């Protein structure tokens, strides 16, 4: 759901 | 009942009740001051310009007060500026409407706070803070940036 | 980069 | 304490 | 009524009703002043442009207020230095995803 | 109430803004960033920074 | 062509088409009502007040 960095 | 000089400058009273009652000071190159009577009216008509010079002026009314332009009206002060209000006040512009202060700006409000637009741009140069009891960010793609890497949601 | 608590 | 739903 | 209207004064204006006042104009409204500039109402303030709105100020910018709500359509931008974000409850909230921070 | 409406954009330019909400801040509409250098965001004692 | 009376009080015409030319009622204090015919203009001056 996230695509931190 | 008149007096009438030979350059056609007029002093006039006119006594007919039915139609055409007040007293006229007027010139013929187009400045006139009219006292109506069947109608309580007082006109000031100048072809060119009209000018109150004084210390303090002051205008009271019980009711409307309104100003009509075909241009600008403009407002210059030495000092500060006041409207208040028991109602409501309207800021409408159909172009722009722009507030520029070489100090602050402040916007203190009681209650609520609305504020809606198709763009909002934010823009600081040294420090952007929110601070509240909660908050709640939305949006379809929302992506927290910043220095090297970024948080994308 | 993304020091957590 | 953080969530990811 | 005439062409030009002026009033030049020394000292203050003055200009007091018991119901609206009603400025209407065809080009431009222009306020200037060399101190403070306060509108106060009591009941509410609203502002409409068909246009984009500018605020500038070359030093702090406050807005203090309850229940602050900000609407918008394509775009919203948070640029700058140093930026923070505070609050008891802090949700972050995408699209079928959030975060509770 | 106060209502700042526009209908083509909204820009605000300022050396600091500070937002201070008594009760409540939302933020809405797609495509949202922020950005910066440092961000943090807080709450009871959570500290994350980027 | 005027009208004066003793105190100073004024009603004044002049005929003088080129130059001054125009109406004024005036006291000998300050408050002037001026109607300019030269340039169509009107002008009212007070040293302290003006009430609408």
């Amino acid at each position: 759901g996230i695509l931190v960095n | 009942k008149s007096m009438r000089t030979r350059s056609g400058h007029t002093l006039e009273f006119k006594d007919d009740e039915g139609g055409d009652w007040g007293i006229t000071l007027r010139d013929i190159n187009g400045n006139v001051i009219h006292l109506n009577s069947k109608d309580k009216n007082i006109d000031i008509t100048a072809p060119e310009t009209i000018t109150l010079t004084a210390k303090n002026v002051c205008i009271n009314t019980e009711e409307n007060v309104q100003i009509t332009a075909k241009k600008n009206i403009d407002m210059t002060v030495e000092a500060d500026i006041n409207s208040s209000a028991k109602g409501n006040l309207l800021l409408q512009a159909d172009k722009d409407v722009l507030t520029a202060a070489k100090g602050n700006v402040g916007i203190e409000a009681k209650s609520d706070i609305n504020m809606v637009g198709k763009n909002i741009a934010v823009e600081g140069n040294s420090k952007i803070t929110l601070n509240g009891g909660q908050t709640q960010v939305a949006g379809q793609q929302t992506t927290i940036q910043g220095a090297a890497n970024k948080i994308e949601i | 980069g993304v020091m957590v608590n | 304490g953080v969530t990811v739903s």
